[PDB]
RNA sequence: UUAAUUGCGAUAACGAACGAGACCUUAACCUACUAAAUAGUGGUGCUAGCAUUUGCUGGUUAUCCACUUCUUAGAGGGACUAUCGGUUUCAAGCCGAUGGAAGUUUGAGGCAAUAACAGGUCUGUGAUGCCCUUAGACGUUCUGGGCCGCACGCGCGCUACACUGACGGAGCCAGCGAGUCUAACCUUGGCCGAGAGGUCUUGGUAAUCUUGUGAAACUCCGUCGUGCUGGGGAUAGAGCAUUGUAAUUAUUGCUCUUCAACGAGGAAUUCCUAGUAAGCGCAAGUCAUCAGCUUGCGUUGAUUACGUCCCUGCCCUUUGUACACAC
């Protein structure tokens, strides 16, 4: 079950809307940037949001 | 008069009886508690015997 | 002395006998909470409460009394137990003092509904994200049943539960 | 004079910020010493059947409890070790100082 | 790697106690087979006796014979500690006795019916047949009618 | 250049060394071997009546040899096991507290072990002299 | 020692000629339960070879004086070899009886 | 000081601490040779890492591993996942690179256990029956 | 009170459990030829018990015919030397 | 597609909540950051032994040092399917190669929505509505018993029906857990003994002591060898003493004995996808005494499976209904 919840769904829309320039393909650096420009309290949340990031980047960097 | 309690209870569940509802049937003596398994169950969220597993 | 887990033991069954002390008879005086704060020689245990000044007595004579009796128990020196007695601010944070509240409303006679609801919106002027109150038992009936009134989001499982909430 | 102060609360965080406050104040007032010495959390386990009867299904729970111990060795003086009994006094953490 | 030959001196059948035993088995398991004897008795005799574990009983001298029998029917001849008597501190005498095929029934009887002629709990119990070391026998050992 | 006991064959070793202290002859026995069970949960005498006690005696001097001080409680618990209780299942069971502390007064007799502070035996020096000098005959005559 | 050729080999020789290749499954279907005959994979083909190896093996050393160790042994070279009498292809050969007659 | 490097080797509950310096070249194991565990059969498989690489090229290198906890065959194989991890450290500390890395190749080649421990960690047993998923039983009458 | 049982008889072998000369020459001349050595073995084609089968066999090793390979207990794999 | 009204998406729905998920404890990586005379790693005098020749074991506690690689607490960091190859309006996802710790949420749990059962519970209580005793009471107690009674049927269970053995002697292992202040627990010691038994403090308010818990199966060499027999331990009797002022309808622990059904069991049914089924045990619970029970932990450790709706169950949709305390 890799799915992930709707409050990553929307998380992810959200800081990518308006957060596309600050962060790229790099997971690290998208783990230390999402965790830097969004409160989270848990380090398993955080590491959700940046794998979905890293996700979504690769689905823009092509088409 | 003097023989009113002449049968001894220095061992069993004459002496063990529970600190909250005087029970004698199911004390737990374990640590030095001295009270009945429900009365532990409802006083354990009060007193700070928290559930994890 | 004795065992260190045998002492935080009695610690614990004092704090549960002493709490069910105060929520037996201070509870119509707005009794809410209590803690412990040990110091060497000291007992200092705090009290906040809704209503403290009648809890308090003429010149502090029911508190003498309340230090005393555990004084004696414990053949404590006059002093070295202190009870000390505040009050704070957002009374409808305090479930226990809101169902001491309506438990004598039941016994005075007000509607069971209507009583409800009114703590129910103390609470919400009180400024909680939910609230929810049950009563159970016999309501103009000979069948037990039980019914609910709630307002807001009120989560029912998780560490959420255990940390955030008051029952 | 060669006294021991250990800390036997089950307030983690309580714990960890008196420890780490007298730590500062010992560093801080100069008084050489080893640090504190942590012991493995010592847990209670006590199960419970869940149903005050006899019936329902033989369901149970573990009710635990959790003890963390730490001591630190200090030799110093009278003056000295009346003003930190009476001062940088933290609640929460049953604290106790003994001789040897 | 010791062989010695019998010869004709062997007999197929020997009868020793009153009772009939195999031989060509060892030593100590041929007096555990004798009623009354198991095999802490049987080994600690036979070293009372010094005989070769080894050796099976039909390969063995009159003479080893008749010390077996000696110390069997008799160990305070051959200075036995006294204790490991099997009936000691009886009702007839009160002092240590040694039992043999016969003796074991034959005293089994004796205090069983003293138990019954003393209408004891126990004698009783042995009367009806019923267990007599306050076994539960509600359920289990139904297999005795 | 140095063989300790910790690294010869144990069994082989063991046997050697019994030969030899049973050939050696002038340790005293008590006499009351070949009654015991060497504990209280077997059930059944060992093989071996004519000796055996060598056996033992060798065995807690090497167990003590390497451990520093283990006592008649130590020994006991270490050779005994579990009994076949019946239909009830088995729990450990100690062996014989008598002749493990007779062995062990042998043994101080003898000399190779003394008492201890904190209770129990330690080696003597003589002890550790003897028992590896014959270890080493057993090395220098076992081809 | 005996049939001094490479052990290995008289073992996964008995193993590939002592597994099962055709067997047959439980069918509903209704009103009775059939039997149709089916092949089958290599990996279910060594495991019940070596199964059936193992099975026969304990049923001879169960109750004789004969060790589990040799007895296990004269059963791998009567399934290398083919002697009609070994558990192992006994029940192989029955199987295979059991799935051509029923298909 | 003397160059010595200390590694470990670890299973269910066995824990062999492995200490490798230059010495004489030999291999003791709780202050015994490492011939005389006397299963005859973990013999080999501790034997297994000294075989595989050769005890030639540690003519003055000798190994001190002391084991504790588990049973028997736990406790073999934190010996051989010790013997080994020392002697890959003492090869990446004091011998070249490139046979540290064909070293710890031929590692994993053999065996991908001897360097990463088991993965397979005790189950706790839940309430309800005698195992971990083992339920007690289930009758109707 | 049933016994419950078919308690069939056994086949009433004729194992031999004390030696004389006429079966210790008989095992001593049936002994070669064989391959594979064994207590196993013996027993089933001499008709011989454990005991003497052991003993028999302790007995052969120590004159000197077969060098064996394994004295492993509970289990002995023998060979004999030609 | 997932384990999931998990989501993608379509769309008279849009916007919300609970449950689920998130959430927290436990186990698995760091040779890296702060810390361990309640232990060692590495060096010397006391060192003794193997021994004389260049190595191993330990003790010597105001006897001199760096650290935790072995007993540990923490912003701790990290598996988010990370990288890549295949299928999918190629969207969500699924199957494969791996350093990396696991790539079935990395596992195992707690809590767990709305409604209900007339399911258990007045035997948990100075909690109760309604009936009972109010004085030869059902109110508190004393001496005996009883719940252990046995013709019989059932329900988790322990030992089994022998050679992978039974028994005998030698070599070693950790963990969950408990342990005495106005009372006496766990027991480390010398001793008298086949065993069980019998003494004063040294040890302990417990990483120091009990406890390297030296546990069990387990490894080497030994006896018996297919006889219900050295297998199986129970039904009888004889003894030795800590428990209880009191064992007796054996309380219990040892020695002798007894040698009984049992030769893997019909119909019929319980657990199971990894350190897990199972086999061995250990600590605690009720403990004055008594585990074959339970709550957890540890040792040895397998082939089996990666599918199904066929039997038994769950949810959703459609559908029929003369049902609606509801087949």
């Amino acid at each position: 079950g890799r799915v992930r919840t709707k409050t990553v769904k929307r998380a992810s829309k959200a800081l990518i809307e308006r957060y596309y320039p600050k962060l790229t393909l790099d997971f690290q650096t998208n783990k230390r940037l999402c965790d830097e420009i969004a409160t989270i309290q848990s380090k398993r949340l955080r590491n959700k949001i940046a794998g979905y990031t890293t996700h979504l980047m690769k689905r823009i960097q092509k088409g | 008069e003097n023989v009113w309690f002449s049968h001894p209870r220095r061992y069993g569940k004459g002496s063990r009886q529970c600190r909250v509802c005087s029970s004698h049937t199911g004390l737990i003596r374990k640590y030095g508690l001295n009270i009945c398994r429900q009365c532990f169950r409802e006083k354990a969220n009060d007193i700070g015997f928290n559930k994890f597993r | 002395l004795i065992s260190k887990k045998r002492k935080l033991v009695a610690d614990g069954v004092f704090y549960a006998e002493l709490n069910e002390f105060f929520t037996r008879e201070l509870a119509e005086e707005g009794y809410s909470g209590v803690e412990v704060r040990v110091t060497p020689t000291k007992t200092e245990v705090i009290i906040r409460a809704t209503r403290t000044q009648d809890v308090l007595g003429e010149n502090g004579r029911r508190i003498n009394e309340l230090t005393l009796l555990v004084q004696k128990r414990f053949k404590y020196a006059p002093g070295t137990i202190v009870l000390y007695a505040e009050r704070v601010q957002d009374r409808g944070l305090s479930a226990v003092a809101q169902a001491e509240s309506m438990k004598f409303k039941l016994l005075n006679g007000l509607a069971i509904r209507r009583a409800a609801y009114g703590v129910v919106r103390y609470v919400m002027e009180s400024g909680a994200k939910g609230c929810e109150v049950v009563v159970s038992g016999k309501l103009r009936a000979a069948r037990a049943k039980a019914m609910k009134f709630a307002d807001g989001f009120l989560i029912h499982s998780g560490q959420p539960v255990n940390d955030f909430i008051d029952t | 004079i060669k006294i021991r102060i250990t800390l036997t609360s089950t307030k983690v965080k309580q714990l960890e910020n008196v420890s780490s406050n007298i730590v500062k104040n010992a560093e801080q007032h100069n008084l050489v010493k080893k640090g504190p010495v942590r012991l493995p959390t010592k847990v209670l386990k006590i199960s419970t059947r869940k149903t005050p009867n006899g019936e329902g299904s033989k369901t149970w729970e573990t009710y635990e409890m959790r003890i963390h111990k730490r001591y630190i060795d200090l030799e110093a003086p009278v003056q000295i070790v009346k003003r930190i009994t009476q001062i940088t006094i933290e609640p929460g953490v049953d604290v106790e100082v003994v001789v040897a | 790697s010791l062989v010695v030959q019998e010869q004709g001196s062997f007999q197929h059948i020997l009868r020793l106690l009153n009772t009939n035993v195999d031989g060509n088995i060892k030593i100590v398991y041929a007096l555990t087979t004798i009623k009354g004897v198991g095999r802490r008795y049987s080994n600690l005799v036979c070293k009372k006796a010094d005989v070769d574990l080894h050796k099976r009983a039909g390969e063995l001298t009159q003479e080893e014979l008749e010390r077996i029998v000696q110390i069997m029917q008799n160990p305070t001849h051959y200075k036995i500690p006294a204790w490991f008597l099997n009936r000691q501190n009886d009702i007839t005498d009160g002092k240590d006795y040694h039992t043999l095929a016969n003796n074991v029934e034959s005293k089994l009887r004796d205090d069983l019916e003293r138990l019954k002629k003393i209408r004891a709990h126990r004698g009783i119990r042995h009367f009806w047949g019923l267990r007599v070391r306050g076994q539960h026998t509600k359920t289990t050992g139904r297999r005795r009618a | 250049p140095g063989v300790s006991v910790r690294d010869v064959a144990a069994q082989d070793f063991i046997n050697a060394y019994a030969s030899f202290l049973q050939r050696q002859g002038k340790l005293e026995v008590p006499g009351y071997v070949d009654i015991v069970k060497t504990s209280s949960g077997n059930e059944m005498p060992p093989q071996d009546a004519e000796g055996w006690f060598y056996k033992r005696a060798a065995s807690v001097a090497r167990h003590i040899y390497m451990r520093k001080q283990v006592g008649v409680g130590k020994l006991n618990k270490l050779y005994g096991g579990a009994k076949s209780r019946g239909v009830r299942p088995y729990k450990h069971i100690d062996a014989s507290g008598s002749i493990n502390r007779k062995v062990l007064q042998a043994l101080e007799k003898i000399g190779i072990v003394e008492i201890s502070p904190k209770g129990g035996r330690r080696i003597s020096e003589n002890g550790q002299r003897d028992l590896d000098r014959i270890a080493a005959q057993t090395l220098e005559e076992d081809e | 020692v005996l049939t001094d050729q490479n052990p290995i080999q008289v073992v996964v020789d008995a193993i590939t000629n002592t597994g099962p290749r055709e067997d047959t499954t439980r069918v509903g279907g209704g009103g009775a339960a059939r039997r149709q005959a089916v092949d089958v994979s290599p990996l279910r083909r060594v495991n019940q070879a070596i199964a059936l190896l193992t099975i026969g093996a304990r049923e001879a050393a169960f109750r004789n004086i004969k060790t589990i160790a040799e007895t296990l042994a004269e059963e791998l070279i009567n399934a290398a070899k083919g002697s009609s009498t070994s558990y192992a292809i006994k029940k192989k050969d029955e199987l295979e009886r059991v799935a051509k007659s029923n298909r | 000081a003397v160059p010595s490097v200390q590694t470990f080797g670890k299973k269910k509950s066995a824990t062999a601490v492995a200490h490798v310096k230059a010495g004489k070249g030999l291999i003791k194991v709780n202050g015994s040779p490492i011939t005389l565990v006397e299963p005859e059969i973990l013999r080999f498989k501790v034997y297994e890492p000294l075989l595989l690489v050769g005890l030639d090229k540690f003519s003055n290198i000798d190994i001190r591993v002391r084991v504790t906890g588990g049973g028997h065959v736990s406790q073999v194989y934190a010996i051989r996942q010790a013997i080994a991890k020392g002697l890959v450290a003492y090869h990446q500390k004091y011998v070249d690179e490139q046979s540290k890395n064909e070293l710890k190749k031929a590692f994993t080649s053999y065996d991908r256990t001897l360097l990463i421990a088991d993965s397979r960690r005790p189950e706790p047993k839940k309430f309800g029956g005698k195992g971990a998923r083992s339920r007690f039983q289930k009758s109707y009458r | 009170k049933k016994k419950w049982s078919k308690k069939s008889m056994k086949d009433r072998a004729q194992h031999a459990v004390i030696l004389d000369q006429e079966k210790y020459d008989r095992i001593l001349k049936e002994v070669p030829t064989y391959r594979y050595v064994s207590v196993s073995v013996l027993v089933d084609r001499l008709k011989i018990g454990g005991s003497l089968a052991r003993i028999a066999l302790r007995h052969l090793e120590k004159e000197g015919i077969i060098k064996p390979i394994s004295k492993h207990s509970k289990q002995a794999i023998y060979t004999r030397a030609t």
